[PDB]
C-alpha cells in the first residue's frame, strides 16, 4: 500500500545492478540480461532477490518474460497470526 | 571488424620476478609465474 | 564475414605448355602494356618453342626464356631491350608471380622467371606482368623439381613445348616472320 | 496452457494484476474450465491457504458469465475428490470456497448432503470447516437468514 | 565524375577543397527523388544485392 | 560449488560467453595476445582469467597435439587408405593464432590416385566421388573460441574454407583438402572440405575419439575447471563409456526407429485345424532422446489388404512412413541422424531418404 | 592397492586406464574427503605407471598434479606434492614432462603454508630436485 | 604521413600506424614505453575523423575501380554515415558524439522504413544517404575549431616544449 | 537432491535382491 517503496525499491536494484555493471566495465544492457543477476548461484548466478519487475514498468525485462517477487512468498502477517491462535488452541 | 593484437601481458612483474606479490590476493594482475 | 586480398584485375590469358604440365598465365596489361605486349608477341611468334628454363633458385625462382637455353641470350620484339614498369599494386608477397628478368634497369630481355616463394629484394627491380592460376599453380612448381647442376642449372631442364594465347588484350600485335 | 497460468500467477502482486496478465494473453476461451481448475488446484495444492488464489477464481467469474458456471462445475467436481485429498488440503478448501460463498460467487451448496449413509470423512472435514470459516465472516446471523432462505 | 577547385600549399602538405556545394533546391529535391525511386526499383528487382566490405 | 579476491574474477568466466559476444551494438574486437580469443569491448577481469587458461602457449600446444594425433592416426591407415604417405609440416609457429590464413597441417600423398568429391560436411553422407581426381591431400586444423551468439561450428568451418581455398594469401599444395574446426569453449568439432573414400569414417572416428582423449584438451578442460572452481558431486561418473550416446543427444536432433511391433499377428485355429493368421493394428516406433518426444505412428490393418508377403512391406512402408513425417516436419526439427534398431530397415530408409541426403543412418550396436 | 599391484607386476597393464581415469575423476570429486586419498593412490601407484611404459599417461598425471599445485586446502596439497614426488623417483630429471623450470619456481612460494602436511612433501620435494 | 611522423617525431619506434588509421603497438609494452606512448584524446579524436573519410573515399574508389555498381556505391555511403559509432570508435574519445549516432540511427529508421514500403523487403540495398551525410558535416562544421585548437595546442608544446612554470 | 539425496548415489549388489527373491 506503499508507492513509495515501490519505486524505491525499483531504483534501488537498479542503483545495485548497475553498480555491478561498473565493476565490469560496461553499461550495456544486451551484456547484462537478467538471467545474470537472478540465477540462483548454485548455477553461477548472483542469486539476487528482486521485488522490482512488479508494475508503470518498473524494469525492463529481455523478452515478455517474467520474475517472481519475494512479496507473494512471503504470509501476510494478518493471516499469520488467525493461523497462530487457531494453531494453539487446536494445539491445546 | 579488423583484429589489433592485445600483445601487453597482464603478467605482475613483482610475483613473475620474486615470487611475493605485496598486495596478496588484491593483486589486479595475473600472478601467472615465471613463462617465456 | 570479411576476408579481403587486394590485387587490380588482370586482363589477357596465355597458356604454357610445358614438359611439367599446364601453366596459365593471367598479365596485367593495363599496368605492363609493354612487357605483356612484348610476352604476347613473343608467344604467337613461336619465339619461346622448346626452350628450357636454365636457372632455379630453391625456393626463389625459376627462369626461362632464352632461345639459346646459355641464359645469357634472348631478345624483345622492339629491338633493343625495353622499360621497366612498376606499381604499387603489384609486389612480390608471394609464389605464383611472373616477371621479366634483368640484368639492370631498362634491360628487360625476352626472359622471364616465376617466384618459388616471396622475394621482398626484388621490389621495384624486376617488372610484373602477370601471375600463374592457382589451377595449374602446382605445375609451375614442378619446374622447380630437378637435380641442379652447377650455375644454378638442372641436369634434365623442363622445356615449353608451344604456346596458347587463350585471351589477347591488344588488338595491334603483328606476329613479326 | 497450464504452465503459462501458473507463470502469470506467481508473478503478480495483488490478485488484480494476475486476470489482466491472464485476460491480456487472450488464451484460448473453452479451456476457460481447466484454466479455473488450475487455479482451484494450483494454490489450494499450494501448501497453506492465503487469500489471493480465492479471489482470482472469482473475478475471472465477474467477467465473463461463463466463469462462474466454470467454477460452480468444478466445485462439483470436488465429490469425487471429497474422501480422496489429504486432510490438510482441506484446511485451504473448505475456507476457500468460504470465501466464494460470503461474497456471493449460496444455494449451490444443496448439492452437498449429510448422511452416515454417503460423506467421506474427508467431505465430513471439508464441509465442517467450510461452516467455520464462513460463519466467521458472516457472524451466525445473516448466516440465519441466508439459511432460512436457502 | 565531379572536379573540384582545389587549393594545394606549393609543398604539397596538404590540399583543400576550395569550394562550397549551392544548388538550386527544386532541382536538387527533384533529383534525389528521382534517386529515391531508383534505389528502391533496383532493390526490389536485383536478385541479391550484394554490399560492400568495410574498410 | 566451491564449499576482494578471485570470486568476482570467477564469476566473469562463468558467464563469460554471455558477457562477451560476438554481436555488440560498439566494440573493437581485440584478438587476446598468443591465443585466438576475441574480446569485444575490454573486460579486464575476463582478460586477466582468460589468460590464466591460455599460459605457456596452451593454444599452440592443443593445436599441436592435435596435429599429431591426425598424423599417426593416418599412419596407421597407410594401406586401407592408398596412401603413399603422410607427411607433417613442420608447422609454421604462429600459424596456430593468425585467423587471418593458414598453412597446411597434414599432407597425404596417395598411392596412386583419389577420386575426390565435392566440398561436403563432414556430418554429410552422400557425396559422389566422380567429381575430381589427384594425389596430393591437405587438412588444415582450426581452432576458435566461441560465445553465445555464434556457437555454431559447422557454418564456421565451411566459411573458412571457401575463403583460405578462394582466397590468394593462404597457401595450399592441392585445391583438394578438407578444414576441421574445433570450437575450445563448447567443445564442438566439425569439418568441410573435399572428401576421398575411406576418409570419411576415420575422421569422425579420430575426430570423437580426440575430443574423448587428447591430453592437452584434458588440461584446458581441468583448468577451466579449476578457475571456474567447479567440482562433481558423483563419483565415477554417470555411465558414459566410449558409449555414443552421449555425444549423441549433443545439438543434433537425432532419432531411434524401432519397426518390431509395425508387423504384429494374432493365430487362431480353424474347422480344419489349421492355424491361420490374422495381422492386427501395428505401430512405427520414433524417440527422440534429448525431447522425449515420441513419434508413434499407429498403422491400421487397412494398410495390410492385398499386398503379397507382410514382412517386406512392413519394412518398406515404414521407411516410407519416416520420411513422410521427416518431410512434413520444419526444419529446425530435423534430425542430423536416424538410427535403426533392425539392420534390416537400413536398405529402404537409405533409399526412401534420398530426398533428404544429409541425413546419416546408422545401425545399433546397442540393442534397446 | 598398492601391494596388490606390486605384486601383480605388470600382469595388471591391461588395467591401468581403468584404474587412472577412476583416478582423475575421483581425483575431482568433492575436494576435502578424497582429493588427498586419489593423491596418494597416484604416490603409490608411481612405479607401476612407469615400468610399464607408459608415457600419455605420466603426461596426465605431470600436467594434471601440476595444476592442483594452487589448491587453498593443506591437507590435499600435501599428498598432490608427495605424488609429485613419487613421480619424481620413477621418471628423471630431463624427462620430467613438467619441465623442472616450470616446476621449481611455482613450488618456491608455497614455503609460507604455515600447516604441516605441505611443508613436510614440499620441503621433501625441493630437496629431491634440489639434490 | 601527417600521424606518423608525429609518432616519429616522438621515436615512438613501437607503434605501428596502419593504413585505415588503427594505431597499434607492434610489441608487448613496457611500463615506461607505455607511459611515454600514450596519445591523449586531440591525437586519436583526429585519427578516427581521418578514419572516417577514409571510408567514404575508399568506397568511390571502388566505384570508379569498376568493383562496385553506382547503386552499391549508394548503399554503402549510407551504410558509412548511419554506422560510425561501429566502424569508428570516435565516440570513445568525444563522447558527445554519440548525439550524432542517435540521429544518424533515426533517420536510419525513418527512411528505411518509407524506402521499404511495398514489394520492396528487408533486404540490404537503399541508397539515400544525403540524410546522414548532412549530419557529419554538422558535426564537422563545430569540431573543427575545436581540433585546430588542441592539435594547435599539441604542436605548441611538441616544438615549443611542455610550458616549465606550470605558473 | 544430488548431493541431497544419497552419500552415493550409486551402490551396486544382488545381496538384498538374492535374498529377498526366494
Ligand atoms: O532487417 P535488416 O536489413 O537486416 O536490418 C537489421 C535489423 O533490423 P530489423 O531486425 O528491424 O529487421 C536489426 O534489428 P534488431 O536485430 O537489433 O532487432 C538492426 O539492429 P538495431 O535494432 O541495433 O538497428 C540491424 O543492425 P545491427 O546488425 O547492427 O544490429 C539491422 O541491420 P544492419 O546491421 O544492417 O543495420
Ligand atoms: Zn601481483
Amino acid at each position: 500500500n506503499t508507492q513509495e517503496l515501490l519505486d524505491l525499491l525499483v531504483k534501488c536494484e537498479n542503483k545495485i545492478q548497475t553498480r555491478i555493471k561498473i565493476g565490469l566495465n560496461s553499461k550495456m544492457p544486451s551484456r547484462f540480461p537478467p538471467v545474470v543477476f537472478y540465477t540462483p548461484k548454485e548455477l553461477g548466478g548472483l542469486g539476487m532477490l528482486s521485488m522490482g519487475h512488479v508494475l508503470r514498468s518498473g524494469m525492463s525485462h529481455e523478452e515478455d518474460q517474467l520474475i517472481p517477487n519475494l512479496y507473494r512468498y512471503i504470509q501476510p502477517w494478518e493471516s499469520e497470526f488467525i493461523d497462530s491462535q487457531r494453531v494453539w488452541a487446536e494445539y491445546a | 571488424a579488423t583484429v589489433r593484437w592485445d600483445y601487453q601481458p597482464d603478467i605482475c612483474k613483482d610475483y613473475k620476478e620474486t615470487g611475493f606479490c605485496g598486495f596478496g590476493d588484491s593483486c589486479k594482475f595475473l600472478h601467472d609465474r615465471s613463462d617465456y | 564475414s570479411n576476408i579481403y586480398i587486394q590485387e587490380p584485375p588482370t586482363n589477357g590469358k596465355v597458356l604454357l605448355k610445358t614438359t611439367a604440365g599446364d601453366i596459365d598465365i593471367e598479365l596485367w596489361s593495363k599496368e605492363a602494356p609493354k612487357a605483356c605486349r612484348n610476352f604476347i608477341q613473343l608467344c604467337l611468334e613461336a619465339y619461346y618453342d622448346n626452350t628450357i628454363f636454365h636457372r632455379v633458385v630453391p625456393g626463389f625462382i625459376v627462369q626461362g626464356g632464352d632461345p639459346t637455353g646459355t641464359g645469357s641470350g634472348g631478345e624483345s620484339i622492339y629491338g633493343a631491350p625495353f622499360k621497366d614498369e612498376f606499381h604499387s599494386r603489384l609486389r612480390f608477397n608471394r609464389r605464383g608471380l611472373v616477371a621479366m628478368a634483368n640484368a639492370g634497369s631498362h634491360d628487360n630481355g625476352s626472359q622471364f622467371f616465376f617466384t618459388l616463394g616471396r622475394a621482398d629484394e626484388l621490389n621495384n627491380k624486376h617488372t610484373i606482368f602477370g601471375k600463374v592460376t592457382g589451377d595449374t599453380v602446382y605445375n609451375m612448381l614442378r619446374l622447380s623439381e630437378v637435380d641442379i647442376d652447377d650455375d644454378e642449372r638442372p641436369h634434365n631442364p623442363h622445356k615449353i613445348k608451344s604456346c596458347e594465347v587463350l585471351f589477347n588484350p591488344f588488338d595491334d600485335i603483328i606476329p613479326r616472320e | 496452457f497450464r504452465r503459462t497460468i501458473y507463470l502469470a500467477i506467481q508473478s503478480s502482486l495483488d490478485f488484480e494484476e494476475c486476470a489482466h496478465k491472464l485476460l491480456k494473453m487472450e488464451f484460448p476461451e473453452s479451456q476457460t474450465k481447466e484454466l479455473c481448475n488450475m487455479i482451484l488446484d494450483c494454490c489450494a495444492q499450494q501448501r497453506t491457504y492465503e487469500k489471493f488464489f480465492g479471489l482470482l477464481a472469482g473475478r475471472f467469474c465477474m467477467l465473463k458469465k461463463e466463469y462462474m458456471e466454470s467454477f460452480e462445475g468444478i466445485f462439483k467436481e470436488q465429490y469425487d475428490t471429497i474422501h480422496r485429498l489429504e486432510t490438510n488440503k482441506l484446511r485451504n478448501v473448505a475456507k476457500m470456497f468460504a470465501h466464494l460463498l460470503y461474497t456471493d460467487s449460496w444455494s449451490v451448496l444443496e448439492c452437498i448432503k449429510l448422511s452416515e449413509e454417503t460423506t467421506t470423512s474427508s467431505s465430513r472435514i471439508f464441509v465442517k470447516i467450510f461452516f467455520q470459516e464462513l460463519c466467521e465472516y458472516m457472524g451466525l446471523p445473516k448466516l440465519n437468514a441466508r439459511l432460512k432462505d436457502e | 565524375i565531379r572536379d573540384v577547385p582545389v587549393l594545394y600549399h606549393i609543398t604539397g602538405a596538404i590540399s583543400f577543397v576550395n569550394e562550397i556545394p549551392w544548388v538550386i533546391e527544386p532541382v536538387y529535391i527533384s533529383q534525389w527523388g528521382s534517386m529515391w525511386i531508383m534505389m528502391r526499383r533496383e532493390k526490389r528487382d536485383r536478385r541479391h544485392f550484394k554490399r560492400m566490405r568495410f574498410p | 560449488w566451491e564449499k576482494n579476491q578471485i570470486p568476482n574474477r570467477r564469476f566473469t568466466l562463468w558467464w563469460s560467453p554471455t558477457i562477451n559476444r560476438a554481436n555488440v551494438y560498439v566494440g573493437f574486437q581485440v584478438q587476446l595476445d598468443l591465443t585466438g580469443i576475441f574480446m569485444h569491448g575490454k573486460i579486464p577481469t575476463l582478460k586477466i582469467s582468460l589468460i590464466q587458461i591460455f599460459r605457456a602457449h596452451l593454444w599452440q600446444k592443443i593445436h599441436e597435439s592435435i596435429v599429431m594425433d591426425l598424423c599417426q592416426v593416418f599412419d596407421q591407415e597407410l594401406d586401407a587408405l592408398e596412401i603413399e604417405t603422410v607427411q607433417k609440416e613442420t608447422i609454421h609457429p604462429r600459424k596456430s593464432y593468425k585467423m587471418n590464413s593458414s598453412c597446411a597441417d597434414i599432407l597425404l600423398f596417395a598411392s596412386y590416385k583419389w577420386n575426390v568429391s565435392r566440398p561436403s560436411l563432414l556430418a554429410d553422407s552422400k557425396d559422389v566421388m566422380d567429381s575430381t581426381t589427384t594425389q596430393k591431400y591437405w587438412i588444415d586444423i582450426q581452432l576458435r573460441w566461441g560465445d553465445y551468439d555464434s556457437h555454431d561450428i559447422e557454418r564456421y568451418a565451411r566459411a573458412k574454407f571457401l575463403d583460405y581455398t578462394t582466397d590468394n594469401m593462404s597457401i595450399y599444395p592441392s585445391p583438394t583438402g578438407v578444414l576441421i574446426a574445433i570450437d575450445l569453449a563448447y567443445n564442438l568439432h566439425s569439418a568441410y572440405g573435399n572428401w576421398f573414400p575411406g576418409s570419411k569414417p576415420l575422421i569422425q572416428q579420430a575426430m570423437a575419439k580426440i575430443m574423448k582423449a587428447n591430453p592437452a584438451l584434458y588440461v584446458l578442460r581441468e583448468r577451466i575447471r579449476k578457475g571456474l572452481q567447479l567440482y562433481s558431486s558423483e563419483p565415477t561418473e554417470p555411465y558414459l563409456s566410449s558409449q555414443n550416446y552421449g555425444e549423441l543427444f549433443s545439438n543434433q536432433i537425432i532419432w531411434f526407429v524401432d519397426d518390431t511391433n509395425v508387423y504384429r499377428v494374432t493365430i487362431h485355429k480353424t474347422f480344419e485345424g489349421n492355424l491361420t493368421t490374422k495381422p492386427i493394428n501395428g505401430a512405427i516406433f520414433i524417440f527422440n532422446p534429448r525431447t522425449g518426444q515420441l513419434f508413434l505412428k499407429i498403422i491400421h490393418t487397412s494398410v495390410w489388404a492385398g499386398q503379397k508377403r507382410l514382412g517386406q512391406l512392413a519394412k518398406w512402408k515404414t521407411a516410407e512412413e519416416v520420411a513422410a513425417l521427416i518431410r512434413s516436419l520444419p526444419v529446425e526439427e530435423q534430425p542430423k541422424q536416424i538410427i535403426v534398431t533392425r539392420k534390416g530397415m537400413l536398405d529402404p530408409l537409405e533409399v526412401h531418404l534420398l530426398d533428404f541426403p544429409n541425413i546419416v543412418i546408422k545401425g545399433s550396436e546397442l540393442q534397446l | 592397492f598398492g601391494t596388490v599391484v606390486n605384486a601383480l607386476g605388470k600382469r595388471v597393464k591391461p588395467y591401468l586406464p581403468q584404474i587412472c581415469g577412476t583416478v582423475l575423476w575421483r581425483l575431482n570429486n568433492k575436494s576435502a574427503k578424497v582429493r588427498q586419498q586419489a593423491a596418494d593412490l597416484i604416490s603409490r601407484t608411481a612405479v607401476v605407471m612407469k615400468t610399464c611404459q607408459e608415457e600419455k599417461l605420466m603426461g596426465h598425471l605431470g600436467v594434471v598434479l601440476y595444476e592442483y599445485l594452487g589448491e587453498e586446502y593443506p591437507e590435499v596439497l600435501g599428498s598432490i606434492l608427495g605424488a609429485l614426488k613419487a613421480i619424481v623417483n620413477v621418471i628423471g630429471m630431463h624427462k620430467m614432462t613438467p619441465p623442472i623450470k616450470d616446476l621449481l619456481p611455482r613450488l618456491t612460494p608455497i614455503l609460507k603454508n604455515r600447516h604441516e602436511k605441505v611443508q613436510e612433501n614440499c620441503i621433501d620435494l625441493v630437496g629431491r630436485i634440489a639434490d | 604521413n601527417m600521424l606518423n611522423l608525429l609518432i616519429h617525431r616522438k621515436n615512438l619506434n613501437y607503434l605501428h600506424l596502419d593504413y585505415n588509421f588503427n594505431l597499434k603497438p607492434v610489441k608487448t609494452l613496457t611500463t615506461k614505453e607505455r607511459k611515454k606512448s600514450r596519445f591523449g584524446n586531440a591525437f586519436h579524436l583526429c585519427r578516427e575523423v581521418l578514419r572516417l573519410t577514409k571510408l567514404v573515399v575508399d568506397s568511390h574508389v571502388q566505384y570508379r575501380l569498376g568493383n562496385v555498381d553506382a547503386f552499391q556505391l549508394a548503399d554503402g555511403l549510407q551504410y558509412i554515415f548511419a554506422h560510425v559509432g561501429q566502424l569508428t570508435g570516435m565516440y570513445r574519445y568525444k563522447y558527445k558524439l554519440m548525439r550524432q549516432i542517435r540521429m544518424c540511427k533515426d533517420l536510419k529508421h525513418l527512411i528505411y522504413y518509407r524506402f521499404n514500403t511495398g514489394p520492396v523487403g528487408k533486404g540490404p540495398g537503399c541508397g539515400f544517404w544525403a540524410a546522414g551525410w548532412r549530419v557529419w558535416l554538422f558535426f564537422m562544421r563545430g569540431i573543427t575549431p575545436l581540433l585546430e585548437r588542441w592539435l594547435g595546442n599539441l604542436l605548441a608544446r611538441q616544438f615549443e616544449g611542455r610550458h616549465s612554470k606550470g605558473v | 537432491g544430488g548431493k541431497d539425496m544419497a552419500q552415493s548415489i550409486y551402490r551396486p549388489s544382488k545381496n538384498l535382491d538374492k535374498d529377498m527373491y526366494g
